[PDB]
This record gives C-alpha cells, structure tokens and sequence, in this order.
C-alpha cells in the first residue's frame, strides 16, 4: 500500500506540469482568433489585418 | 448514498491500450442566450454535482 | 484578400454593399455572367496546389475566394481541370460535382454539431478516411453582419 | 412618442442627459451613443472610454442586466425619465479542465465551492458559548429567590456581574476590527443580565411588586448607559429600555398602590396604542443625539450617517411596543369573565389597525414586523380561548380559524 | 424627398410633422447638426448612422452634466429599497406554513 501511495502522488505532478502548458496554448491561440462576436469593438486596435 | 462509484477492475483478461479514441465533448444550451455551448465529457461533468 | 459572389438569392448578400474587399479598380447571378467578366481574367492559368508557411512567402499577395450558390453545371471546366492556385469555393448548394470528394465535404447534424476527416495539427494533411466529429458551429445574424460591416467601411488605407 | 429623454451613467461615474430614438432596435443606438459620450469626455478633459481586450459593448439598467439586442426601446419597460448604464463586458471564453482520478477530482473542486474553519471564526463560537452558559447561570440562580429568603442569589450574582464587565472593558479598549468588535458586544451584552438580576434579588422576603422595582430600573439604566458610550447595537439596546421603561411604572404604581392589574394593563394598552402614532417623531429627534460614529457601508458622510441611525431606531421601538401590546392584550381578554366577546372583537379591531398601518413606512423589515405583530396577536388570542375553555367545538374552530385566516390573504394576492 | 419617396415604396408613411419648426438632421442623442457646415468638417465617414428629426420651437435639451460614482450607484438600487411581490409571495407561504 506504500507503495500505492507513492505511485499515485508521482502521477499527481506531472497532471499539475501538463496544465500550465496547456493554459498557454489557450491564451496564445485566443490572442490570434478570438469569438465572431467581440470582433466588432476590436476594429479600432491594430490586431485588425495583422 | 451519492452515488460515488468506484472505478472497475479489468478481471485480468486484456492488455491496455495506451492511446484507443478519446472521448466524445458535451454540449449545453440556455434559453434566452439561445447559443450553445461545450465543456466536457459526461463521466467528469457528474462529479461536480456528486460531490 | 478579394472576395466574389455567384448567387441567385440577391436579398441575402444585400449587406456586402459595405465592405471594401468586395470592390475593384460585383456580384453575379450566373456563371454563365461570372465566365464573362471575371473568369477571362483568372481561367487564364495554373491549378490548385497544397503550400506550406515557407512557401506562403512566394505565392501571390491577392487571393481570391469565390462562394457558390448557383448549382451551375457550368463549373464542370473549372472543376475537371482541378482548380487554380490562389482561389478557394465554397459550395453552398451542395451539388454532386463538390459533393464527390469526402476530403472536402462538412457535414451538419441537428444539433449544429460538424462531421469531416481528421487532419494533422502540423501538416493539415488528412489522417484517415473515416468522418469524425470535428467542431460545434458559430454563427451571426445579417443585422450583426452590416453592423460589422459599417464599422470596417469606415477604415482605408 | 417618437423619442424618450433619458439619463446614461458612463466611464467612473459622469452622469449625461440624452434624447433616444423610441422604436429602434437597441443594438443599433450602443455604437453611435459610445461616440457621443467619449465626445463630451474630451471636451471635459476626461480619459474617453476605451476596449480592453476580449470583450463587447452593452447597455444594461442600472442593476446590471443588459437589454435585448433585437427589441425596441418601446417594446421593454423603459419609460421617459428612467436612467441606463453603459459599460463594457470582458470575455469569459476559457479552456475547461478535467481530473481523471475521482478521489483526486473530489477533493480539488470542493475545497474551491466552499470556505474552511479559521481561527477567525473560532473565537465568536467560544464568545457565544460563554454567554449562553452565564445566561443559564443566571437562570438557576434566580429561579432559587423564588423558594428562598437568603442573600445567595444578590453576592453570587453580583461576582459574575464584575467579571464579565471586567474582560469586556479589556476587549473594548483594545478592539481594532468589526471582528473585534463583535466578540465584545457579545460580551458585554452578556454583562446586562447578571448585573440586573443581582439586584432585583436583593429585598428580602417573599418576591413581589418591591423587587420589581429594582430589576427593571437599573435594566433600563444599564441599557441607557450602553448605548450611550458604545454607539452600536442602537435596535436591540432600545428596545430593552422601552419594555423596561413601560414595567418601571407599572411596577411603581402596584407596589405603592393599585386598585387592580386590569387598570394598569388596560392603562398600557392605551399608552402603546397612541405611542404607535409617535414612534417617527421619537426617531427622528433620538437622531440628534451625540454619540460615537462606525459605519456599515465629505459633507455626505453625515448625511447618511443621520439617516441610518434614524432609521435603526425606528425598528427598535415599534418592536418594543409590539412585544407590550401582546404580553398585555393576553392578559386582558378573558373566556369566563363577563362580556367575554367584547375584548375579542376590540382585539380584533386593534389587529386591524396594525395590519392597515404597515403601507405607511417603505421599509421590508419595518413594514414586515408591523404586519407580523397583528397576525400573532389573533393566533394568541385562540390559544388561549382553546386551552381554557376546552372543549370539541372550540378547538376544531380555532383550527379552522387559524388555517383559514392566512390562506385567504395569501391565495387572494398570489392567484 | 427621396427618403419619403423610398418610404412609400416600402409602404411605409412618409416623415411628416405639425406645428411650428424645421426639419433637420439629428445624432442619436438627438443633438441638430450644423447646418452650414460640411459633412467633411464634422466627424462623418463611410458607415456612420444619422436620424432625421423635426425641430419644433417647443424643444428643450438638459446639456448638462454630473459626477458620482457608478459602482455606488449601481449596488444602492438594492442595498436598500421597496418591497417586492415575490418576497410577499414567499413570507405568504411562510405564513400559510406558520398556520397549519
């Protein structure tokens, strides 16, 4: 059983390492292509025709 | 009496497949913002609620 | 970017008035009127060929996008000599001439839910040849379409 | 009816008075009014509004709700003279995140939804523990003036009285925070009790109408005196001093010299039905009065001040009045005395009064303890019909009686 | 002239107005626009929206302007105000309930 408990905090990190990547692949891939909708009040920002 | 269920024991009969085709997303709607939505499978959804 | 319009529901692209990319130095009914005024200057050369982000570079600044809405038997010279580079159709009819190729066909549910063939995150090459579920749909009214479209027909060069 | 004028709150708070088209769909007036109100900012020198990354425009009501896109201004329940909010509205759109171990899931996502025990919260809890246990103290150690003459009940009393008014002194001065400060009030409140009792019990012999005057007397003093020094709490203090006030002088009258109780109830009763009528004015002068200042929310500052503690005076007194009006009323009317219905129908009447009075005042809790002081009062007069009196008929009436009486209101007004 | 002349093919009426006064341009705020200025020298392009309106001699505009904070204005509409049906409905209930 220590064992056990051992081998399941292991797992419990690299769950921890894989979220922080993926929360950058969110915020760079919403920062290129936003929702159809808040387009509008972008138009004046230079994201336009970038 | 939650319903918490305990995950099943494969019965020593068969390999793991590291990487079978994941798991289908479900969507949710509301009525006056009549547009949908998704957020996850319904396996993860329920615990939420269970707890 | 260049944007052209082959339809017959004219009341539907009444809001593309606005929009610049639209304009020329041009909507059509048919393509019998499209062959006329604008396929004698882009039937002239080439065919469709899959590029890449280095090659992006070489190929030509305006590309053109055509949609159609007409189920003209028409595009069939178009079609059989596999397109040109620099253009991209989409068919809103969904004749059997488009409708041939899995590889290019988007299929709807229902419930808004999309179907196609997976492709690769980094070559966009297709993986497989079963259809699979791929992306909940997003969509805007006419009304948010003009909107838009005024607040970008106030911008030049 | 082609336009509405309207006032629309902007950017940190700039109010500006415009004339809006009536029938026009809303999303069509947001983007031209964005326009309008940057131009007057500009001239005034202001920063102009402006995006902040992912989001969009709205104009909501004052409470927030944005209104929608397709309707007309006509069309919603917005009316010449009403006032709108602009205001910009940041992008929720976010990845999800999932936990595949269901003991690991559990833990994470509860311990979000919910807040743990802290040593904040720890110290209220034993404040309260120990006033309960000095109020049951005090309990015990009155309930024995009640069957003995000895001094036990005064000295054991008068003790406890000077160590809880000893640690609360402590805490008051070195107070600091709201926290602080409710662990002390706790504290002191629990002082009044001992402190009363200790001496009410002291005049030998059997208990009567000379200890009374003691009791409540210094009661109302003590209460008196707290308010007057601590500031807060107003409600709950004055509410002790008028129940004290009223029993003084009763209680002075029976031990010097009464033909009978019912005078002196009936006397009351009379007193509180016209104190009714004064309550706002005794508010509103009771607010003059100099006293500490601690807010629960530069000229302005007194203003508001002024008014919720007018306010909270108020709701002090109509319920001291309240808990008179039924400790006397119960006592009054009678199943066997006389013209038994008489005081039933002028009880009755007197409920009424009450029930019509709660529109006057614009406030929930104000208006609800008016409208609730009349409903108990004819619950209570059944019960007592009920349980003197006894018989089938009676208590199968006061059933009917009691279930139909709010059934009636409450069916008429939802339905 | 043209606008009512489209108006009608719409079969919608045509702008008209009674009384005393003009008809002219307006923003949505119902402000008047100059009348012998150029297009080009106030703040118009491609895209913008204007509503034509009828001046009457009766027209009166506030044009005037006040600061309080809005994060203050909006939470005191419920911090503390009138009372409510729903609430009447639920303290009924509760009533009722009290009763049986």
């Amino acid at each position: 059983d220590a064992m056990r408990a051992q081998f399941m905090l292991m797992l419990d990190m690299l769950r921890e390492t894989a979220q922080e990547s993926a929360d950058s692949m969110d915020a760079n891939y919403r920062w290129f292509h936003p929702a159809p909708n808040t387009l509008a009040a972008a138009v004046g920002s230079p994201r336009m025709w970038e | 009496l939650a319903g918490i269920r305990l995950p099943v024991f494969p019965s020593a009969t068969s390999r793991w497949v590291f990487e079978a085709r994941p798991d289908l997303p479900t969507t949710v709607v509301v009525s006056g913002g009549s547009a949908p939505v998704l957020e996850g499978p319904s396996s993860v959804r329920d615990v939420l609620l269970q707890a | 970017v260049q944007m052209i319009v082959v339809s017959s529901d004219l009341d539907q692209w009444d809001w593309v008035k606005w929009l610049p990319h639209f304009g020329d130095s041009m909507v059509y009914t048919s393509v019998r009127e499209f062959a006329a005024e604008q396929a004698e200057l882009f039937a002239g050369r080439g065919s469709f060929t899959p590029r890449h982000a280095s090659s992006s570079a070489q190929t030509p600044t305006p590309h053109t996008v055509i949609i159609a809405d007409v189920d003209d038997p028409q595009w069939e010279y178009v079609i059989s000599a596999e397109g040109v580079d620099g253009v991209t159709f989409f068919d809103l009819t969904g004749s059997s001439m488009w409708t041939d190729i899995p590889e290019r066909k988007l299929q709807f549910d229902k419930t808004g839910v999309i179907e196609a063939l997976p492709r690769d995150r980094d070559t966009w090459m297709v993986i497989d040849d079963k259809a699979w579920f791929f992306a909940l749909t997003d969509q805007v009214s006419i009304a948010e379409a003009e909107e838009f479209a005024q607040k970008l027909a106030q911008w030049r060069l | 009816p082609q336009a509405v004028v309207v006032g629309v709150m902007a950017g940190e708070g700039v109010q500006i008075g415009v004339l809006l088209d009536a029938n026009a769909p809303v999303s069509v007036m947001t983007d031209p009014l964005l326009k309008v109100v940057n131009s007057r900012l500009r001239e005034l020198g202001e920063a102009p509004l402006e995006a902040t990354g992912r989001g969009r425009w709205a104009l909501c009501l004052v409470d927030g709700a944005p209104l929608r896109a397709t309707q007309s201004l006509t069309e919603q329940d917005v009316y010449d003279g009403d006032r709108l909010w602009i205001r910009f509205i940041a992008d929720t759109e976010r990845r999800s995140q999932v936990i595949e171990h269901i003991s690991t899931a559990v833990a994470s996502d509860l311990s979000k939804r919910f807040a743990r025990i802290d040593p904040i919260v720890a110290v209220q809890v034993g404040a309260s523990m120990v006033a309960t246990g000095v109020v049951l103290a005090t309990g015990v150690l009155g309930w024995w003036r009640w069957h003995h003459n000895t001094w036990l009940t005064t000295i054991y009393t008068a003790v406890i009285g000077v160590l809880v008014l000893a640690v609360a002194m402590l805490l008051l001065m070195r107070a600091k925070t709201d926290a602080d400060r409710r662990v002390a009030d706790i504290m002191l409140m629990s002082a009044i009790m001992p402190v009363t009792v200790a001496a009410a019990a002291a005049p030998p012999g059997p208990v009567g109408s000379p200890q009374a005057v003691l009791g409540f007397g210094v009661l109302t003093v003590a209460a008196a005196l707290a308010l007057r020094f601590t500031g807060r709490r107003l409600g709950i203090y004055t509410t002790i001093v008028i129940i004290g006030a009223l029993t003084m002088l009763a209680a002075l009258a029976r031990m010097v010299a009464a033909t009978s109780a019912v005078t002196l109830l009936s006397s009351l009763l009379l007193i509180c039905v016209v104190a009714y009528h004064a309550a706002p004015a005794l508010s509103r002068r009771l607010a003059g009065i100099r006293l500490p200042v601690f807010p629960s929310a530069s000229s302005v500052r007194d203003v508001l001040l002024q008014a919720e503690r007018a306010r909270s005076f108020l709701s002090g007194l109509l319920t001291g009045l309240g808990v008179m009006v039924v400790v006397c009323m119960t006592s009054l009317c009678d199943p066997h005395t006389g013209q038994r219905w008489l005081p039933l129908i002028l009880a009755g009447f007197t409920s009424g009064f009450l029930l019509l009075r709660g529109r006057s005042y614009v406030d929930r809790w104000q208006s609800i303890t008016l409208a609730g002081t009349a409903v108990i009062i004819a619950a209570a007069v059944c019960v007592r019909y009920a349980l003197e009196l006894s018989s089938p008929l009676a208590v199968s009436i006061v059933a009917a009686i009691l279930v139909l009486l709010p059934a009636a209101g409450m069916a008429a007004a939802a339905h």
